[PDB]
This record gives C-alpha cells, structure tokens and sequence, in this order.
C-alpha cells in the first residue's frame, strides 16, 4: 500500500508535467521491460541503465542516448 | 430466488439491509420492472460490470446477487424507472433464462451465526470501534452523522458488516468480493482490513503533509 | 501560483520517494564506499569525489557524471 | 445408533491398553490378549505438578486463536 499509493502520485506527475506526455512513458517501459524477455543479467542491467536514466533532467545529452539504449534493448 | 426478472445494477453494488433508490434506464430493463412488480415486489437482482453489456444476459453478470424488498414504487417517466429496495441477503446463482427478461434463481440467506459467539461479538465490536475511529479519521470525506445513529440499533451482524461495507465508499470489486463470501467474520475483517489501509493511506496523507509544510516554511 | 504550487507538492513527494526520498539509500551510498575493500588513496580520492558530489543539485548538468563515477568505483 | 446416511457410528472409551498373543485369521477377525496392561499413580504430589504444569500448557494452548476459534468449553 505505500509503494502503490506512492507510484499513484508519482504516474499522476508523470502525467501532470504538461497534463500528459511528461514523464509519463517509462513505467510503460517498466512494464515492456518486465513483459518481454528476459534473461537475468539483461534484466538486470536494463533497470540499473533505468535507474540511471530516471533522476536526471531530460533534456540532457547523456538521457539522449540512456533512452535509445533502453528502445534497442526493449 | 425462484426466478424473477433480473434488474441490472448500473452503478456500485447494493449490500443486505441497505435502504437504496435504485435507476433503471434501459426499456429492457424496464418491463422486468413492471413484471418484478408482477413478481411480488422481490427482485433476485444480479449486477453486472460498468460500462455495460446493455443486451441483457447472465454474461453481463455478477455471480452473487441480492435479495432486496421495494419499498415504494416511483411512477417517474424521466426516462429512468425509479424504484427504492430495501435489501434482504445475498445468494448463489443456480440458474439463467437470458433476457430481457431473464430468469435466474438463488439459495443462500445472511443469516449467518458463527460458533463461539464471543469472537462473534468481540470481532463486530472491533469493527465497530474501527468504523467509529474511521468515520472521525475521514470526516475529510463529511461521512454522514445517521451513519452513527442507524448502526446502533443493530442485531444481526451480517447486515451489520452489511451496512458498514455500504456506507463506506470502495471499488465495485471490493463490494462484490464481500457479496461472494457469505461468512459474518471473513466480512467483518474484510471491512476492518480495508479501514485499517485506508488508514495507512491517511497517514502517507498526513507524512506529505508536513513534508509540504516544511518546504513551505524553510523557502 | 499554481505552477509553483505543483513544484511544491512534486518536491514534497520526492521528499517521499521510497517511503522517503532516496536520502536512505543515499547514505546507503556512503555505506557502500568503506565496506568493499579499498585501498587508502583511492578511499580518501572517493570520499573527496563525493564531498565535491554534495555541493551540486537535484538535477544536474554534472552531478550525473559524479555519482555515476562513484557507482563504478563501489 | 445407526446415522441417517448409513454410517455407523460407534462412541467407545477406552479403559485399558492391552497385549496381543496372536491373531486369529480373517475376515472376520478374532484375538486373544496376554495381559490387561495396568499402572496406578503413585505419589500424586510430583505427578500433580506435572499435571498442573500440562494444564498451564493446554490454558496456554487454548487461548492461541482468535480469529480461528479453538472451543473455550
């Protein structure tokens, strides 16, 4: 009930960073990650490479290529 | 019970012993209406899942359905039938004629007395001073003050359990999972399990509370 | 008003990450520097990285780079 | 008494443990025993203690449910 009522707030922000669209995209991509696939050490390193990708600003060039990795991989 | 012209529930789930208006829109729905009132004022009323298979069929359903006495007949042609049930008990489906009308029958009452009687009441005056902690815990949502006076003067705990699970706002699934179980104390954990997160989701209400009051202060 | 009231509110819950924010696994951080080995230069050039990690912000255009550093280094 | 179900149910109480010599073969069965095994309790002060102690464990025992409800009678 804490990590679910706090996941609720966190995707309503993900939402609410422009009313959608804001974040809004990378517990799909949980979730893509979780559904397809995969092997232990991929699975793994997938959401270490996410949890890199996760705190910092967006419009930085290190999340650049930190988002197509996580699109090559899915 | 004995196969009445099913009635769809639109909207959350009626529980046992609750005075409840219900609206019935559909024309395929209403002439089960009319001959429910050609049914001795007894609906084996079976709900189904929102937004809605609005052909009638035992597919639309719920499998546990409630037993419910109209109290008045409301002859109100606003293109929604309404009529006030007040309800009896859950049951089990035994059978499907589809419709409109269907024809579906029923067993079971809550009439249930579990053995050893002090957990009985032990366990409903547990939930009762959770409901009574609840209610002062979540005036946030201005919970209604004849929910404190019409559960006292209560005598069969499964209606009790009942109406305490009514007036407390949930899921559709949640209300029908306790229509399922027929049992007095799994209904009454059932309800005390359910205030007692709703408490913890209070309590993370109140942790980011403060957290935004210190913000507020510090900047 | 109420931009600045949604950035107030979005903190707060980061404030409220895990439970709370990462803080705890931040200091789980500085755990994890001086339990897995080291030798005494590279401890003391970790623990110099982090004090210069501490001064910079919640974003970052270059706090990224340092506790990546500090995350291959553990 | 004969149950409605055709089920026989039979209520005994044992009263004495007993040794077997040999049996008989069957069906139907037949046995013939040595000895009607008996032991009375000597110096009931000891063994009244430990009769107390087993009555704490079973007092202990019976109040272990409370949601699940052991029978207090």
């Amino acid at each position: 009930q804490r990590e679910y009522y706090l996941r609720e707030q966190m995707k309503a922000i993900q939402k609410e960073l422009g009313g959608e669209d804001g974040l809004s995209d990378l517990e799909a991509l949980r979730k893509k990650i979780e559904e397809v696939g995969m092997p232990e050490a991929v699975k793994t390193k997938a959401l270490k490479e996410l949890d890199r990708l996760e705190r910092m600003q967006q419009g930085s060039p290190e999340a650049t290529v930190a988002r197509t990795y996580l699109d090559w991989l899915t | 019970r004995l196969e009445l012209p099913v009635i769809p529930l639109r909207n959350t789930v009626i529980l046992p012993h609750t005075t409840t208006p219900v609206d019935v829109g559909r024309a395929k729905s209403k002439r089960a209406v009319e001959e429910a009132m050609g049914a001795d004022r007894l609906i084996f009323l079976v709900a189904q899942r929102d937004p809605e298979v609005d052909d009638p069929a035992p597919d639309d359903l719920y499998t546990w359905g409630v037993q419910a006495v109209v109290k008045q007949a409301m002859r109100l042609p606003d293109g929604t039938l309404q009529v006030m049930v007040e309800a009896r008990a859950r049951a089990q489906v035994t059978d499907y004629i589809p419709g409109p009308y269907l024809r579906a029958r029923g067993e079971v009452f809550s009439e249930i007395f579990p053995i050893d009687e002090a957990v009985v009441r032990v366990l409903v005056e547990e939930l009762k001073e959770a409901f009574e902690k609840y209610v002062a815990n979540h005036k946030s949502l201005r919970l209604d003050r004849y929910q404190l006076e019409a559960v006292k003067g209560t005598s069969d705990p499964a209606m009790l359990a009942d109406t305490i699970a009514y007036h407390a706002t949930w899921t559709v699934a949640e209300k029908q999972e306790i229509l399922e179980l027929t049992d007095l104390e799994a209904r009454l954990k059932k309800v005390l399990g359910l205030l007692s997160r709703d408490l913890e989701r209070f309590e993370l209400d109140k942790r980011v509370a403060q957290r935004v009051k210190e913000q507020m202060d510090t900047n």
